[PDB]
């Protein structure tokens, strides 16, 4: 979280938290209810968000869903949307934690090696995530949509 | 990653950089990032901080002034007196 | 007890560092006499260049007084 | 380590569940006590040294412990003991901020019972040193925070016994 | 400041500021006028506060001002209140900066070594600061008195 | 490092002065431009990569610099050069937020002139790479912020020459 | 001792002891009989040395036995002389060994932290030790008084 | 570690006793043998290599130990074995100077029995290597010192068996 | 670093000369003053803190140096300055024991003039801090040792100017 | 010296010399005139000691002055007595210093390479020095002969 | 550092050229001498110690250099000097195998002239030590390899002067 990150840096330098570290915990916790609302809205529309990401993806890359494509077929496509459902879930976790610790250990560290083995094209997974940003972001107020958007762009960043 | 412990690297110039600031500036700033590096050396090499007599100044003075690197500050600490004493002397040779 | 004064350019061609490695490549530092040979060679082996050498601390052909 | 919030995230992650109503209620129960935890930490930190001194005075010194034959005899060992005390106080303050005792297990209790058996460090006497610091802490931090600080001192002390 | 602290952490990790870091700059700057008012009130009463704190320090520690005391005499007492005036000044700086960077470089790093040389009892300097908290805090609204109080308790903390 | 605000605090601290009217006026002159600095940083950060690409295209590549014998020949050195460019852009964004160039001296310029002389890195060509990024930046950030962003690019470039 | 110190330096180098360090030991052996005798003499008058040290101390620093003084009261004074008895004992140990060694481990390493906690003024403990030097030294021949005096001045030095 | 003198000091320190007549008699019993210990150490040190050579010749080599299948077969292991021998000789010389065996426990015997079991190092054969060096030592150091040197070799050898 | 006994040996070694009558006379001139050097060191060491305090009081504090704008303003810098003072005192005590100033060059003066120029540390003010400690030292150590202690303080101070 | 070895311990712990350290300097310096006399006697008979050492050593091991010997011939031999003259000198620089540091820097540091390189047989050489012991020792009183003998046996030890 | 095969590859790569009959002819001129380089290296390596011994005997020892006042006086210095000699021999063997002197610049000559000036190491005497090892080497390796080994010793020696 913001808490975990602050503390780990504190303990590693053998010291109490800084004024800065204390301030960010305070600003973070003040945004608690708002962050919880952002996760709720997105949890509430999860099934819609994945199908609109999935449509946006297959237009932009009809090949992935083509003879020599990693997601070619009905059940190679079913698993692909399931992976898109996984990442949206992790994005809700990140938003309520206020950093990526959880998102990272669960779904980016090791992701290159996993997908290389499965021979999944990584950069088109990054596209599927942009597609989810676009849908999710259209169900949130301007301010909340930006706050959510940072976590989408992080995942897009880590698959790189 | 975040799955392991922090790594402190002294990028912050140090060096007693100087500037275009008041000659006897009070706040100075960022000669306090070195100071946390200095205590973190102790925390790896001995695991805790030492007591008052014990700390090795004049190794720090030089690190802080920019004359020697991090690498050589570790060397001075490693080859020091209390390091020998705490960790070499009382144990069987290969345990040490 | 003698110290050397040293100047070197350490350059890393294929590693690629994002942020602030300017201290990392070029530096001046004091090194002890007994670690100079090894330090010098740590620097030649990674493509660095040594600008200058300073005793800083000894006397030139001192038979005694040098010691470790 | 984990705190209140990451305790919940990891409990759901292993089930691959988005956070649901029960989860969201737990996190609220943490956030709603958060400001009070911060104020309490600032009192403990800024009175650190006085808490140790009053806790030692009530539960350790003026005794056989500080006399020849006692484990906190010698300036060396007296220093080691109040050094330890500072660890406990400081980490309990972390646990209470995090609202999770997991850090007390990972970085304090693991192996400590046997470490103390191996050096001869008196366990029962150390627990009293913990429960005396709790007593002092509970006065200084006030109604708001007393119960919440207290539990992580109690976590520490049943971790040794 | 809050700015300096945020930036230094940014530059050291070779990156732009975080959403968190940006948020705290925003909350901080919103409290600007209030923080400036807190410093003004205390600047405006600096005499009152320093004198009063000296009467209360010398009541709990009557001997500092006694034969073998560091502050024994009229001009050993004059310098003692001057030091109390110094620290109140630094406290006003800290409040307007929103952290301790300035307070720290000017008057805590090196303070043990300075006072040990002069043989000044450090913990009774910490008492003089508590005494100033008590006076200063009685000239501020509840909310502003707390905000000020954090910086007093920091100095009390650092002399330790 | 220092910013606008700590520049003033340290200038008064060395005189042991409480902040007076002249000081308070300076700090106002910073706070009153603050919101605009933030917006400008968000434009630069989010267009970072495009600014480097347009700056390189106008001032570095399609040239002898990128050809055999040139300092940005080899993928290694081309990568090092646009890596540098990102540093400049990023730090100038820090300087402009802080409203103080001191960070550009402490963490960027110190020793850099000689470092470039020692490697053979062409100084004049690097300045053009800086002044091209400024040109792009000044378009993207708009009337509000153009002059303020620009100065720290100019600080960087007269720091090398 | 002199033995322990010589040997530890020898073993660190992993070579048998030299000439130049196999001498000092010989001096110490001859010295030890005299050294043992001085310690016995000091031990005989311990109660007188402590008590007269304690009077000399409270004249020179009456503030420690005053309202806000660490040693204020009948016990708080009883414990203070007991600490003076402790240090005289350690001084007899140091003299006999020929090297300070054990005294350091027993009563100076950690002493700052101990007394800071108890809030005991360290420099007035150093005075109590000077006071003991003065008394003890008046019960010894010129030559033996100097030899003893080095160990008193060491303790005075270490509380610094 | 401890020597004769610190053995007594620490035994009294735990009782908080000033040194009394019984203590003072013990310390005298050490000081009165001190000059002889020094002379003996100078003989051992300066004949170190010859003592090992004569001890190996009487108790180790010309045997199955040095032949294929034997633990001191290979120049590597032969070197390790006489390296060990030098440790024993050197530390026994420390113990005898100190007039206390505590260093032989702290820095030589602790874990050594099991270390030798784990590598396969023959214990009985190593003891003979110790008791052969003692035999040589007792000739070289003379009547004055023979019994005193001998005991710390005997301490070493009953520490392994 | 070398002394009077060692310097005589090195100075002759480079000429490959046995020690001859002139050499032997020099060494005597050192040995004959040796006991007095030791007594003087024990006075300085045991009055270390008081010498610094009285030297600072006569030559540094109650001045613009300790006021805002002054180099020993801030507890940080005041601490650094009297830290330095302790170095000088301590090393001068080494030089005087050794009867040779070579250690003052090797471990104190080398680069120090420029180090002080680079930080802004006032040289003339530091010399007065040295010559005030000398004044105090010369009172405490007495007729026997006054001139001999004094010279290495004078060595230090003409090393900076 | 004793000074060089010991002060080094002082400086490394950032402190003034101990009572112990001061005592050994005092006992050491008291033993000065005698040590100077021991060096004088031996300096005064250097040519005799070397020559008679040279006759003695080629009995206990002659092979070195034979067809396949390192010292075979008039100039392979003379460089041999000159080396014996070198080591006697070092046994006397060291005598006046009261320890081995000066000797070590000039003669036993990296001395097992000169010789290995030269394939001078080093272990014969140790014997060579023990013999400068037999002659030198016959020109000194019992007490001074022992004190000298420690330094001869050291060199014999170091060539090993 | 590069070999022979990539010193030609880098000459043509700072031009964009491909490998033109001229390149292929150069590489052949290396490959065709390759087998001869390999033994020569096996002779030098296996006679390393004897070459140094005979080179020192003809050009360094039995002289003022090894006497008091000389730079290879003291076992410490003598060891450092023949240590250096081994470097030269070993690296020259690398240069000759590679058929390129670039390694002698990168890892041996760079800064060495001034290093020797700073320590006082006699340059002319060191060159004679190099040209004596060459003399010995040229006998041992035979007609096949004599000229090719020789040049990298000559490279070394004009690198110092
Ligand atoms: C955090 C602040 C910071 C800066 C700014 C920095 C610069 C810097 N640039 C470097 C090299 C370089 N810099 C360049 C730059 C260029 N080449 C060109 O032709 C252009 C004119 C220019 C780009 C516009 C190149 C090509 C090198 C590689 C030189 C080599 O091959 O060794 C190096 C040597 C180490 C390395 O290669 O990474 C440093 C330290 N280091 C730092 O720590
Ligand atoms: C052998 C090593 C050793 C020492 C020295 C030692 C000292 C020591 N001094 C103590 C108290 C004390 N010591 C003093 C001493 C003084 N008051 C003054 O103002 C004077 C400066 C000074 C007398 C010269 C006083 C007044 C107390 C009581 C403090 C309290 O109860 O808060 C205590 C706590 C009481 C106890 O449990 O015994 C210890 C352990 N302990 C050790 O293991
Ligand atoms: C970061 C978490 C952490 C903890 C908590 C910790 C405890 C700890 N306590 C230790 C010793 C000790 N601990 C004590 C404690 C006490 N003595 C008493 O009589 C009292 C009952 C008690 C104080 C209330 C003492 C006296 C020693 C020294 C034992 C010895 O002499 O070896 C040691 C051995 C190493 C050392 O001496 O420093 C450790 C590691 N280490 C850690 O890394
Ligand atoms: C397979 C690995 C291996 C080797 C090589 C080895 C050698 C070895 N050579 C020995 C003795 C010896 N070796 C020699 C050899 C020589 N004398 C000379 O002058 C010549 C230079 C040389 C003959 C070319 C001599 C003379 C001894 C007897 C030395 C003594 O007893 O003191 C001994 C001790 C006697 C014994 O117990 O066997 C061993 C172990 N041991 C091993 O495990
Ligand atoms: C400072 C105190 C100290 C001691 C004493 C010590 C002993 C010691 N002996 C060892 C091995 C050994 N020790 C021996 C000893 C012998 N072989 C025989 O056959 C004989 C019976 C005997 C000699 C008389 C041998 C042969 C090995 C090598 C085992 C292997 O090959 O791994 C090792 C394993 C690491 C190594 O190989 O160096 C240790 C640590 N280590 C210490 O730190
Ligand atoms: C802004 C950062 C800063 C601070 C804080 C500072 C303190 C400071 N306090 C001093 C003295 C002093 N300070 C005190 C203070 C006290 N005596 C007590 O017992 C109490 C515990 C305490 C009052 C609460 C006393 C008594 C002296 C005189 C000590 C002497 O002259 O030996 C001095 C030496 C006198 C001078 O030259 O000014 C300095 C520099 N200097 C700085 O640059
Ligand atoms: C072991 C030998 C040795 C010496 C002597 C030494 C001196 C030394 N003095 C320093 C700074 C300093 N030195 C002083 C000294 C003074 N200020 C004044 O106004 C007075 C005139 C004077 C005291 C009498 C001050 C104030 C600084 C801090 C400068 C800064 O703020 O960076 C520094 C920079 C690193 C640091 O701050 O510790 C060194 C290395 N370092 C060494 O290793
Ligand atoms: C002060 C420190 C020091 C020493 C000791 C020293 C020794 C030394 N001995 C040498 C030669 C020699 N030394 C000897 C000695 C001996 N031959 C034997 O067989 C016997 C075992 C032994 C006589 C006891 C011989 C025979 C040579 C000639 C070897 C040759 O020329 O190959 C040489 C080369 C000749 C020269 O240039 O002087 C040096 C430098 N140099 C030093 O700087
Ligand atoms: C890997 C490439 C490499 C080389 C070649 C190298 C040379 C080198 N020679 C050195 C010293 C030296 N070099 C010599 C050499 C000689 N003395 C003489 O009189 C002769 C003329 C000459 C031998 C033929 C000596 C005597 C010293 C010691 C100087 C001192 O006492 O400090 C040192 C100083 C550090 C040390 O003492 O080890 C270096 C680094 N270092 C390297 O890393």
């Amino acid at each position: 979280s913001v808490l975990t990150k602050a503390i780990v840096n504190a303990d590693a330098e053998a010291r109490y938290l800084s004024p800065g570290e204390l301030d960010r915990i305070k600003s973070f916790v003040a945004s608690g209810e708002r962050r919880l609302r952002i996760a709720q809205t997105l949890t509430e529309a999860r099934e819609r968000i994945v199908k609109q990401a999935g449509d946006q993806l297959f237009q932009i890359r009809p090949d992935v869903v083509s003879p020599g494509g990693n997601a070619y077929g009905e059940k190679m496509t079913a698993l692909c949307l399931r992976d898109l459902d996984y990442y949206l879930r992790l994005v809700t976790y990140g938003i309520v934690a206020g950093d990526v610790t959880p998102i990272e250990e669960i779904g980016i560290i090791g992701v290159k090696e996993m997908y290389n083995s499965l021979q999944t094209p990584i950069p088109a997974v990054a596209e599927g995530v942009r597609a989810m940003k676009n849908v999710a972001t259209s169900l949130l107020s301007g301010d909340d949509a930006a706050e959510a958007g940072f976590y989408f762009d992080y995942l897009v960043g880590a698959m790189q | 990653t975040t799955l392991g412990p922090k790594i402190f690297k002294l990028t912050q110039n140090v060096g007693f950089r100087s500037k275009g600031m008041v000659q006897n500036a009070g706040v100075v700033t960022v000669e306090g990032s070195v100071q946390a590096l200095i205590t973190a050396a102790y925390q790896q090499i001995f695991g805790r901080q030492l007591y008052q007599g014990q700390r090795l100044k004049v190794a720090e003075i030089k690190l802080e002034n920019g004359e020697t690197t991090v690498k050589e500050f570790v060397r001075a600490l490693g080859r020091s007196e209390i390091f020998r004493k705490l960790y070499w002397e009382p144990f069987y040779v290969c345990k040490a | 007890s003698r110290y050397f004064k040293v100047t070197a350019c350490i350059p890393s061609l294929k590693r690629v560092r994002t942020g602030r490695e300017l201290q990392n490549t070029f530096f001046t530092k004091l090194v002890p006499y007994e670690n100079w040979f090894t330090e010098q060679q740590r620097i030649q082996k990674a493509g660095g260049k040594v600008l200058s050498v300073k005793l800083f601390t000894g006397v030139q052909g001192a038979n005694t007084g040098v010691g470790a | 380590m984990q705190d209140a919030i990451t305790a919940v995230i990891n409990n759901y992650d292993v089930q691959g569940k988005y956070l649901d109503g029960a989860a969201l209620d737990k996190l609220k129960a943490y956030f709603t006590t958060g400001a009070v935890r911060v104020r309490a930490a600032a009192v403990i930190s800024s009175n650190a040294t006085t808490i140790i001194k009053e806790a030692a005075a009530k539960a350790l010194i003026y005794s056989d412990l500080t006399r020849p034959g006692g484990n906190m005899y010698t300036t060396r060992r007296y220093a080691a003991c109040i050094r330890d005390m500072d660890y406990f106080l400081r980490y309990a303050t972390y646990a209470m901020l995090a609202g999770d005792p997991s850090i007390l297990d990972e970085r304090v209790l693991n192996g400590l019972k046997e470490t103390y058996n191996s050096l001869g460090v008196p366990i029962a006497a150390t627990v009293g040193g913990i429960q005396a610091m709790k007593e002092v802490v509970g006065g200084l931090v006030g109604p708001d925070a007393a119960k919440e600080a207290s539990i992580y001192f109690d976590y520490l002390s049943s971790g040794l016994s």
